[PDB]
Formats: C-alpha cells, structure tokens, sequence
C-alpha cells in the first residue's frame, strides 16, 4: 500500500507549474525581497511562510 | 509575405520592406534652385548636367550610339 | 576591543536594512483614478515604430 | 428574498468532450470556439449533451466573431434532425495558456448571460490534454455588485462538494474580480462505456498472434545481461549493509535507487513476458493440428 500510494501523492509533485532559480540581491524590510532572477529581470516580490 | 499570427498560414503578399533610415532618403518636395540661382562656376554646372541629368532623359541616343551611361 | 567588534554587527542585524519608496503626504487617496488608469486593458501600450 | 445562486457542476457528456478536444486541438494555436447545446435541469446540474464548432477567424474570439448568422443555420439543422434543445453557453479554447477568461472573453460571456443566466464559459487547454489528465475548467459570471457583498461563499452552500482549485494565477484574479468556477463531472451511459473501452479488433488476436522468436531471444539476452550488471552493483553494496544508520550505507555503498529494487522490477517484467509467450506457442502448436 505504501508503494502504490506514494505514486498518487507524487503526481502533484511532477505536475508543478515551474520554478526558476533566483538569487537574492538584497532584501527590503517591507517584508519583500529583491530577486535578480537568474535567466530573467529583477522583480521585487512577496515571501512565503517558510522563509 | 503576411503570415497569420494566430496560426502560421501564408495569408497574402506585402511590399518588400526597407529601413526607416532608407525611407528618409526620398524628398519632402525638395526645393529647386535651378541652374539659374547658382551664379559663378558655370563650367561645373555644365559638367554635372552632362554627367548625371541628360543620360537619364536621352538614354535613347545612348543606346542608338551604343555607349553606356556612367556609374556616378 | 573585541566586544565592540561583535556588537556593531548585532546592532545592524536586528535593526534591519531597507530602501523606501518615494511618497507624497497630500496623497492618502489615489486609487479613485488609479483603477481608471489601470486595472484592465485601457491601456499601457506596447511601443512600436512605423517602418512603412 | 432575492434570487440566490448556488453550486453547479458541469457534466460534460462523453460526446461533448471528444468534440471540444478534436475541434480545439486541430485548430490550435488559432483560437477555436463553438456553442454548447444541452439543457439545464435541477439547480446543481448543467448537462452539456453536445457541442459544435463555429467557424474560426484570425481575430480569434470576439464578440462579433461569435457570429449569430451561422448559429441560426446550425440550429435549424439540429431542429430538422430533432436534436435542438437550448444553447447553454459557449466554449472557447485558449492555446497553451491556462484556464482563465480574458478581458475580451468577459464581455463575450456578458452577452450570453443576458440570453440565459445559467450560461457558462468552458475554457479548454488542448496542448495540455496530452498528459494523463485532461485540463478543462469552467467559469460562470457573477454580478460585480454581488462580490462586494460577499456572495462567493453563497455559491458553495448545501454540500462539501469536491472543492479544489486546479489552477490559480490568472484564474484566481478573474474569479475574484468576476466569476465563480465550476467543477467538472462526466456523464456517460453503460452503452457508451462499452464503446469507449473497446479500442481493438485485435482483442482476440493477441494471444494467438505472437512476436518473432528471434526478437524473444534478443530480449532474453538483453534482460539477463542487464540484471548481471545490476547484480555486481548490488554485490558491492552488500559487502557491508551492516553498520549503524541505513542512510549512511545508502550513500557510501550505493543504495542510490537500491539495486535490490532495481533488479526486482527488471526480473519481474521479463519473467511475466516469457510465460505468455511459451503459452502462446503451445496453444497454437497442439490445437491447430
């Protein structure tokens, strides 16, 4: 049962809508972070709960 | 050619495009000063008209004589 | 001397570092026509140039 | 009291679903559209019995790319065949983008909502339906004023539903500022099941039909060799597998993918493959002569 039902949990993981890699240039203490996205431009954008 | 941007199909044909810098070449209705508001250096005016202007109009006399017209 | 070295660090770390946005005190209401300039397509415009 | 709006679930008959997919993928990336013929009964069921496609344009969707002249001719074609009921809305296919209504599409929808309030817009993603999931989501316009008064909670009353949000990003912007999305259930009959499940004429031609026996020998050779390599890898691993902490052993003596597990998958496929094949040979040889 464990073997078959992690696969069902793993479909969500595989069907992620993308990611990106960024690097934090600096924070701003408005509770947002300046991210120079590595392939892309600069966007100041909201943090999650995790960080 | 036009290609339809929703789905690439040759839609129709369009004139060939040249740069806007090359589209600045042609006249604005460019003022004329004829040969008669250029005084002095008479011999130069005659030498230019001969080189450029008359081989355009009398290209027929150039073909019958059989000469070529100059390149600049 | 080394106690001074550490506590300068600690003071910066807790205070936090930032960059503030330019503002205006006469503005405390702006979105009355913020949404008139924004909010769907009415529109900030993709810039082009005529070539022919 | 006023009129209260509440949950609905859009039941896409098996017929309707294939047509949208067929018409939509074929016309992608140019936008595809068409009307949904069906009936509303109940107060929780939008039942879409059929769809058809309205002629494509290279202006894509537009309020004037709907085209009622074509709608009218088509309606009379269903009328003569005794299939007309009520047009229950419109669908359109965004190409490879998500399910969300465009600003233009909101105004296309506002028109059909006048004609019947229970009309939906069904946004289809065909280039994303080639997964193991078919991606289709449904929307239905709600009055802007109603959203101010907090009447999005109203739409989920009297069941727990199967409530889940399959897509956000542009979707959750448009929900917030316009619409109430619907979940999608499928209707099909017991006849239609049998039609769908059947997909081969070789159902009875697949255990008497066999593959060339050179191909089988190649396969046995390939299989045995592969497991021979995995066994050497396993043997390196199982020189220890006896110290404290499983995780330390997995790094150190590669149990990265577990050569035990890896050998089990490979063993089991070719073992099962050979039992069928021998059984096919022995059936034909004895029975036929």
């Amino acid at each position: 049962n464990d073997k078959v039902r992690f696969i069902k949990d793993e479909l969500r993981l595989l069907q992620e809508p993308g990611s990106y890699v960024g690097e934090v240039i600096k924070i701003v203490s408005d509770k947002k972070v300046l991210v120079k996205v590595q392939p892309e431009g600069k966007y100041i954008v909201d943090v999650a709960k995790d960080i | 050619v036009g290609v339809n941007k929703d789905s690439y199909l040759i839609l129709d044909t369009l004139p060939s495009e040249f740069d806007s810098r090359v589209k600045a070449m042609e006249v604005d209705e460019k003022p004329t000063e004829t040969y008669s508001d250029v005084g002095g250096l008479d011999k130069q005016i005659e030498e230019l008209v001969e080189a450029i202007v008359l081989p355009m109009k009398r290209a027929d006399k150039f073909k019958d004589m059989g000469i070529r017209a100059p390149k600049g | 001397e080394n106690d001074l070295k550490d506590i300068e660090a600690r003071i910066k770390e807790k205070a936090g570092v930032k960059e503030s946005d330019t503002g205006l005190a006469p503005s405390h209401l702006w979105d009355i026509m913020g949404d008139r300039q924004r909010l769907g397509e009415e529109h900030p415009l993709q810039v082009a140039r005529c070539t022919k | 009291t006023g009129r209260d709006d509440t949950k609905e679930t859009v039941y896409i008959s098996s017929i309707a679903l294939l047509k949208m997919l067929k018409h939509g993928r074929a016309g992608v990336p140019m936008e595809v559209m068409g009307l949904m013929l069906g009936e509303f009964v109940d107060d929780y069921t939008v039942n879409v019995v059929d769809v058809f496609a309205m002629p494509q344009s290279g202006t894509g969707v537009s309020v004037e790319a709907v085209d009622d002249v074509f709608q009218a001719k088509m309606m009379d074609m269903l009328k003569q065949t005794g299939r007309d009921q009520m047009v229950v809305g419109w669908y359109h296919s965004h190409p490879g983008f998500g399910c969300w209504l465009s600003s233009v599409d909101v105004n296309t929808q506002k028109s059909f909502e006048q004609l019947n309030s229970r009309a939906v817009a069904v946004v289809v993603d065909p280039i994303q339906s080639v997964k193991g999931k078919v991606v289709i989501d449904a929307f239905r316009l709600i009055d802007t004023g109603a959203l101010i008064n907090n009447l999005e909670p109203r739409q989920t009353t009297s069941n727990t539903g199967l409530l889940n949000k399959a897509n956000i990003q542009a979707l959750i912007h448009g929900l917030n500022r316009h619409y109430y999305s619907l979940n999608i259930d499928y209707h099909k009959t017991a006849k239609e099941t049998k039609m769908l499940m059947n997909l081969h004429k070789e159902q009875w031609q697949s255990g008497l039909k066999m593959y060339d026996y050179e191909e089988k020998e190649e396969s046995n050779l390939a299989a045995t060799k592969s497991m021979v390599k995995i066994a050497e890898q396993y043997s390196k691993r199982i020189e220890e597998e006896k110290e404290l902490t499983e995780e330390e052993l997995k790094t150190r003596y590669v149990g990265r993918q577990d050569p035990k597990k890896h050998l089990s998958e490979t063993a089991d496929e070719t073992l099962e493959n050979n039992i069928v094949s021998v059984l096919t040979a022995g059936v034909n040889s004895v029975a036929i002569k």
